[PDB]
DNA sequence: CGGGAAAATCTCTAGCA
DNA sequence: ACTGCTAGAGATTTTCCCG
DNA sequence: CGGGAAAATCTCTAGCA
DNA sequence: ACTGCTAGAGATTTTCCCG
């Protein structure tokens, strides 16, 4: 798996860790506490 | 050895891998391994920019607000051709009407808009459904997904300031600005104005579609590479393009037999 | 038959981009248009570009 | 090059237009254009017609592109000069309108519409209109039950007519026809621009006096001299401004 | 011929030179000349970024606001070393006190701040005057002039978020953040932390000044190139010459020393 | 001389023309209506 | 390289420290350091002392850098643990404090100051101090006329003392001395870090058993082998991790 | 006399920039420090940098 | 002389009121 | 007459350690 | 084959709620 | 499962027109 730390929207503080459900070009679909979110890769770090 | 001391140092100070390595003589790999285990140290994301869709059928819509008046704008991403209009109240009905006017004049196959309330209104959903348009929504509070249209807003607004003294109504000035942008500003990929560019884009789409249809109808070849009967698409100049299991692959003439 | 149709399909300029490069590249000559993938030749480099990253035009300024 | 004599032969035997000769014979467009112009014997897209059709006491201003039947209809609250001027402004902005044909109504002659045409660079003037309008009315009646207003039904009918009604020589809807026509107009305009920018140059070959210059290529130059088209190497050709 | 038509077109549409030239077959020079004559067509300035001063003795000051509390911050431009402190009220007296504390601990020669009210207060002016500091102000509402300190206002703030759970008060968190930034984050030009970098900058300044003074005291040469000028350095066939506040690099040819 | 068209501060609409008293690197000192102003070169165009 | 035997002879005759030998003999610092360490016969900057001086019924916490006389004084309202802890935190943040000397006051022993020292990584332990403090008091008395309050006078006195009172061997004010001392400490720390990084390597020269590798250059490698410092070409030396 | 002092003054690293380039360049060896102009040598390139655009250090990670 | 993996460098972006 | 910059995240390129 | 000046290309930045 | 971009301003480099 992967660990993804993200900033969702207009929310300066970062969140995570979350599971990486899907990775694309320019955006990534993650699962934070069973909540599926979509975040641009400018607002995510994957480890 | 120094890993435990550096771990305590980080737990207290949240040092970057560079400081940990230079202080406790750690290897950079271990320093970054430690720094990557601190949830409070992941305060940055990948430095890059995505790429919005540029298909011929993609239109990007957005509301802008000028002089206390709502201007609904749509842009052809593939060409930069814009259609803008002043609407009294930013509501679902007016947005659906504008979108339906747009669809009936140009071949709109998809609308990529922000998550505004009006663009999400069920009336707009029904209007898209009837006209066979596919709605797309950017990530919430991610204006970059709509960059093109957003850019146009500024551009559009700029032009208005130039011509707002030649008209009394704001709708008039908006139409003047749309006209100037579409048929009096030249640049872009083809040295065209936006209207000429969209005309060229759509005409080229239709032409290429029909040519490809005719060639496929007349031309048919089965190709073996290295292993199945792939469908030929292009051949010559040392390379051959073959479709096999929804895979467009280019392989040299060698190890590529046609029958 | 196929000769003129191929010749005039390969007369369409194509502008493309890659996943990380944000600048549209020069007019690669078109070679084939697909549903979502277009095959092009940018100075004898035969590439496959996703349709969403491709602008196919018939540059009339250049054509004349 | 080398097909100019074939171009002349085919043109004289068949009297074809420069487009066809250039496409078939691979000639540059400019040389074909000057060939066709030379033949004295061998010797419009941007015009729309407006009409206000009344339904349910509501004015529907319909503009028709004669060359293709492309329809653009808008419900206007009242037959005032302001609304017609705004409609014309929208039309000019969206499409390259050069001339408009009207019925010389009270509103169409208003000073407001006059100024709108003047600024937008359109000139006013006073068989397809009737057929297209009747088709639009039929479609409106067909799809009037799906809309709770009249402007929505008008837009639905316009969409159906422009993009779902396929007809003509190639079974092409109105949208395809209009886009093709405007593309052809653009090609013509670019050709004329190149001709205008090149006609001011003179060429000395072999030295022989000035001759009309048609095209400059990579190693050859095509020129016109006394109705005779000659391809000359660049080395023995000198280009002069005046 | 087409110039009049192009002028009448631009007076209404404000077309760019490209469209004018393409439509009316004008030379690009003439199209740009026409477009440059329209006052309403000048809506963009040259795309570039200046360079802030990075002298050793320059400090950039700015107020940031965190959790409703004013944090006054100063940064050593040449090294990134930062001092910070929570002040109860964004007033002139507290800013002057902070600046006087800073001056007495580090060799501050000039301060470059925004045009805030507190930084313009006459108390701060007097404090700068007494401590022999030179006050510099960026162009109003041009935060890029303070791009260094502003940058720290982010970086410092970021650190404050990591260590705000280790302190009850915001002043303690601010001081912890300053400490971490100065002596626990490494990078920059020299791979140093900010504190090490400032120490190196100041020590190098003093050392270079003193060595240069001694060399000038002992070494002295008069040079004629191509009048009697001073010599500063010679090597690898090149010579550095000082002449009327002009530093020039000239080869040995047309360069003679007496 | 020169013609300088500038945006002064937090003022989206541009102004000018004004005389160019002095030009530097990253900023320019201009005289608009006899008022001497300093403008970053990012907020000025000189012709 | 080169002047290594000369370095040994000079060290034996004069017992100089590695800094002087390396600077004079152009040797890398590491080899000079290993040379000086070899001689048994030939065999502090980040320590401050705090004292609370009461003036006008107001506490002034003065921290003195013993190695240079650098003074950092702050007026504090009350002799509480919180104020001293905050002062120590500011001092540690601004300067590299490793050990603090205190008079074992009640405040200095408070759990708050204990935690502040623990977090900032400082160690508490309980002739220059008196002279420095009395000099500060003299300057405060001198400059009090120019200050509206006492904190302003304290800061003016600190500035005058640190950057306007020039004295010592080289006539350097306290600021110059402290920057020099901290720079020297940084140089020492870098040398020690480099030594630790390199000490874990073995070298086989000419084959001869493992030897202590000291310096690696462009084409020469300086190693230690049984109190013998030898320069070997890069080839004849094989380096290993052990 | 002058030899060792010159060597020491030339042992200092300098980082500089040009009027348009926004990124600091490599550590050019110092050659001379003036009031407002410092003369440096970046790989045998003798240049004059304004003092405000110059960071002069004595990098110890490299000195050691 | 040829590679491998880590180190050094390079490019790019958020955000500072 | 003054002036965007800093630190981190992936990519990419050298380059020292193994043949 | 060598230059000159204009043309073409490149780099960079404001602003879009 | 989605995604920054557009147009203008100087700077710099080709490149056609003159030898
Ligand atoms: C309530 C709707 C739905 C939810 O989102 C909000 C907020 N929003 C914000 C911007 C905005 O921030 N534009 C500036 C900008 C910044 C960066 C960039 F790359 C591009 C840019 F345009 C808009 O333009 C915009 O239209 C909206 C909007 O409509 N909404
Ligand atoms: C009332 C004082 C005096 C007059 O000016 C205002 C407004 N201002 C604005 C920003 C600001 O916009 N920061 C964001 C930002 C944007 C771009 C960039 F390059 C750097 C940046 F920091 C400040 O930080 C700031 O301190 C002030 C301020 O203090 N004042
Ligand atoms: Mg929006
Ligand atoms: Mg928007
Ligand atoms: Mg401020
Ligand atoms: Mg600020
Ligand atoms: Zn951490
Ligand atoms: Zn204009």
């Amino acid at each position: 798996n992967f660990r993804v730390y993200y900033r969702d929207s207009r929310d300066p503080v970062w969140k995570g860790p979350a599971k990486l459900l899907w990775k694309g070009e320019g955006a990534v679909v993650i699962q934070d506490n069973s909540d599926i979110k979509v975040v641009p890769r400018r607002k995510a770090k994957i480890i | 050895d120094g890993i435990d001391k550096a771990q305590e140092e980080h737990e207290k100070y949240h040092s970057n891998w560079r400081a940990m390595a230079s202080d406790f003589n750690l290897p950079p790999v271990v320093a970054k391994e430690i720094v990557a285990s601190c949830d409070k140290c992941q305060l940055k994301g990948e430095a890059m920019h995505g790429q919005v869709d540029c298909s011929p059928g993609i239109w990007q819509l957005d509301c802008t607000h000028l002089e206390g008046k709502v201007i609904l704008v749509a842009v052809h991403v593939a060409s930069g051709y814009i259609e803008a209009e002043v609407i009294p109240a930013e509501t679902g009905q007016e947005t659906a009407y504008f979108l339906l006017k747009l669809a009936g004049r140009w071949p709109v196959k998809t609308v990529h808009t922000d998550n505004g309330s009006n663009f999400t209104s069920t009336t707009v959903k029904a209007a898209c459904w009837w006209a066979g348009i596919k709605q797309e929504f950017g990530i919430p509070y991610n204006p970059q997904s709509q960059g093109v249209i957003e850019s146009m807003n500024k551009e559009l607004k700029k032009i208005i300031g130039q011509v707002r003294d030649q008209a009394e109504h704001l709708k008039t000035a908006v139409q003047m600005a749309v006209f100037i942008h579409n048929f009096k500003r030249k640049g872009g990929i083809g040295g065209y104005s936006a209207g000429e560019r969209i005309v060229d884009i759509i005409a080229t789409d239709i032409q290429t579609k029909e040519l490809q249809k005719q060639i496929t109808k007349i031309q048919n070849f089965r190709v073996y590479y290295r292993k199945g009967p792939a469908k030929l698409l292009w051949k010559g100049e040392g390379a051959v393009v073959i479709q096999d299991n929804s895979d467009i692959k280019v392989v040299p003439r060698r190890k590529a037999k046609i029958i | 038959e196929l000769q003129k149709q191929i010749t005039k399909i390969q007369n369409f300029r194509v502008y493309y981009r890659d996943s990380r490069d944000p600048v549209w590249k020069g007019p690669a000559k078109l070679l084939w248009k697909g549903e979502g993938a277009v095959v092009i030749q940018d100075n004898s480099d035969i590439k496959v570009v996703p349709r969403r990253k491709a602008k196919i035009i018939r540059d009339y300024g250049k054509q004349m």
